[PDB]
């Protein structure tokens, strides 16, 4: 059936499409009028990767700043982070730094982050330069990429490199 | 104004039962859900 | 208002959540907790 | 260890003391300052039942039930229901009716079921005359026992009863 199971956190401010894009690439489902976040959940999609399939169990929850008993069991043994931002709102870029020491203080050090500007559709709306948001990611040892979970755009390879940087 | 009182407590009963689900029988957390 | 709703949507949460937990490992439950 | 274990659960309304009759049984402890039972919990206790030992398994949850999610999963399985009013409370031996219809509704047909006046310990306040919810319960097929979880007045007496009957 499946050779690895990779456990790939999701994380980043409520409301930046964390949900959608689990939801986008474990069921290709959307929803528009998604709410918050209430408690954890995950959901599995296998992938290949090199000879090998490669189970993603991929985990949510609300982005929040605040303490929760559910915390460290939410890290615990995770290979990979998505850090997420909309890119149509740039206070949940300014957030980055903080998530990034939340993965400092309660990730393991060797876990794989992938920042993903998310929303990519509202390009109207553009509030976060892409070029600046990957110099940002270069420059922290971070991968790069932005996404919408609405159209679908790059939702696959998003979860396809971490994994394979990952494997 | 203890409307958000309840609020957290209900939130906190979610953090402590989520911790005990997720080390005992964390597939019951699966979307979608199979016994 | 808005949070009277938002107090059920935490209340209901937790009964779809406990349903499943009753079901599948209803130990979690037990005054103590034995992890 | 145990020879039978009978589930039993806790009924009526919120405020009547069924969390403390809970821990009075099982732990010996009480709490003035409790708060409405968020959720569903359990505790066990064994007793001596002729021979046997009997493993009480007691479940308790909040408040005045309208159909939740929770209510076909607590009934089920159950053998007693401890059916609780405050005796300082016209209001809550009123509804004692509505929580009969629940168990006709969703408990087994055979279950054993106690009338259980709480918060003996109250005897100046009391808004409930001992005779007549004594009669009602024998009108209806009910055991009968006023108690005090605060006093421990009658309460290993309550589970005794109810799982002799039950044995
Ligand atoms: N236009 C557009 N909207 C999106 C996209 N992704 C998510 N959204 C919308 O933005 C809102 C928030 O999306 P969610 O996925 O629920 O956000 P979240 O990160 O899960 O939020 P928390 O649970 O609070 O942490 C919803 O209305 C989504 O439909 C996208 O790629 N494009
Ligand atoms: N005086 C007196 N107070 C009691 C007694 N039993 C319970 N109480 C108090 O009455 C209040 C409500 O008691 P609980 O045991 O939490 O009641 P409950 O029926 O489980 O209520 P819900 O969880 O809301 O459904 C608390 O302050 C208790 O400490 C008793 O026998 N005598
Ligand atoms: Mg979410
Ligand atoms: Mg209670």
């Amino acid at each position: 059936e499946y050779d690895y199971l990779f456990k790939v956190v999701l994380i980043g401010d409520s409301g930046v499409g964390k949900s959608n894009l689990l939801s986008r690439f474990t069921r290709n489902e959307f929803n528009l009028e998604s709410k918050s976040t209430i408690g954890v959940e995950f959901a599995t999609r296998s992938i290949q990767v090199d000879g090998k399939t490669i189970k993603a169990q991929i985990w949510d929850t609300a982005g929040l700043e605040r303490y929760r008993a559910i915390t460290s069991a939410y890290y615990r043994g995770a290979v990979g982070a998505l850090l997420v931002y909309d890119i149509a709102k740039h206070l949940t870029y300014e957030n980055v730094e903080r998530w990034l020491k939340e993965l400092r203080d309660h990730a393991d050090s060797n876990i794989v982050i992938m920042l993903v500007g998310n929303k990519s559709d509202l390009r109207h709306l553009r509030a976060v330069p892409t070029d600046e948001a990957r110099a940002f990611a270069e420059k922290n040892g971070l991968s790069f990429i932005e996404t919408s979970a609405l159209d679908s755009t790059n939702v696959e390879a998003a979860f396809q490199t971490i994994l394979t940087e990952i494997y | 104004r203890r409307k958000d009182t309840h609020i957290r407590e209900l939130e906190d009963y979610i953090d402590n039962l989520l911790v005990r689900v997720m080390e005992e029988t964390p597939s019951i957390l699966r979307v979608p859900y199979e016994p």
